[PDB]
């Protein structure tokens, strides 16, 4: 099961309300003035407006995507055993996901993998802000390589 | 012809040299995005202060507070603002309740009109009535 399969659960995805997060911070009009907002001109948050955006997303993710995932899951066990991705563990512990729970990692440069992947919907920087945002979210814990 | 808008309202052989290819490998360092960015902001000129002048029709204008009360909470905007710029949820740097007792400090308002009296009443207000104190009517 994909990550993202979660997302469309809802008629309007995770995604388009986490694009529409952009009308709760002062001084963005649009979600292309958050990406210049954000980002200073060599793909790097800010560090402090990063800040704001978890504090806006996170109640999202922890209020509206946490229960659909927890019936998600709950439903997927019911079919048999399963390969489930995620972006960050704290998704899966939110969820009270069962069974074992594993954090890998990868020898690349992930966020570069993004930008050069076209046909993207809400444009590329929107995923870069997405991945980190998703970082910032997980839990402390060491990651084992994905072999 | 050329006509140029108002932005202000007003009263109404092979030609190939050998030296123009291009090998850009040069990152600037600092980068040129950056120090834009940062120009792009000291460029600006100051805001305007209009505050305790009058208009075309004679009345300052303004607020109508004391004058020692607006330049406190005038500091306390500029802290505010410093504070919304350092992206902090406190100002490291105050413009406000520091150590220096600055009470007698004044600020321009618009409670106090150029003759030095009050704008508890418009000045054009003051005019009509004085001017309308002596009009005369027809005989009975």
């Amino acid at each position: 099961v994909d990550s993202d399969e979660v997302g469309e659960q809802m008629e309007p995805t995770f995604e388009q309300a986490v694009m529409e997060i952009y009308k709760g911070i002062a001084g963005v009009d649009s979600l292309d003035d958050l990406i210049k907002w954000v980002l200073n001109s060599d793909l790097i948050p800010h560090d402090d407006r990063l800040g704001q955006l978890f504090q806006a997303f996170l109640p999202l993710a922890k209020d509206l995507l946490a229960p659909m995932a927890r019936k998600f899951y709950d439903n997927s066990m019911s079919e048999g055993r399963l390969l489930t991705f995620a972006h960050a563990d704290s998704e899966l512990l939110n969820a009270n996901y069962f069974g074992h729970l594993l954090r890998l990692k990868i020898p690349y440069i992930t966020e570069v993998n993004l930008m050069i992947r076209k046909n993207r919907e809400g444009g590329e920087l929107f995923q870069l802000v997405l991945s980190y945002l998703y970082k910032m979210y997980a839990t402390s814990a060491q990651p084992k390589w994905f072999g | 012809m050329k006509r140029i808008p108002r932005k202000t309202k007003g009263k109404s052989p092979a030609t190939t040299e050998p030296g123009t290819s291009n090998r850009e490998q040069y990152k600037a360092r600092p980068g040129i995005a950056s120090v834009q960015r940062a120009t792009e902001s000291a460029e600006m000129p100051m805001k305007n202060n209009d505050e305790g002048t009058p208009d075309k029709k004679g009345n300052t204008k303004g607020d109508l507070v004391n004058e020692h009360s607006e330049a406190k909470d005038e500091a306390d905007e500029a802290t505010k603002k410093q504070a919304k710029d350092t992206d902090k949820s406190k100002a490291q740097v105050t413009y406000s309740d520091t150590g220096i007792n600055n009470a007698n400090e004044l600020s321009r308002s618009g409670n106090v009109d150029n003759e030095g009296g009050s704008n508890q009443k418009p000045m054009s207000t003051r005019i009509a009535e004085a001017t309308s104190a002596i009009v005369s009517k027809h005989p009975a």
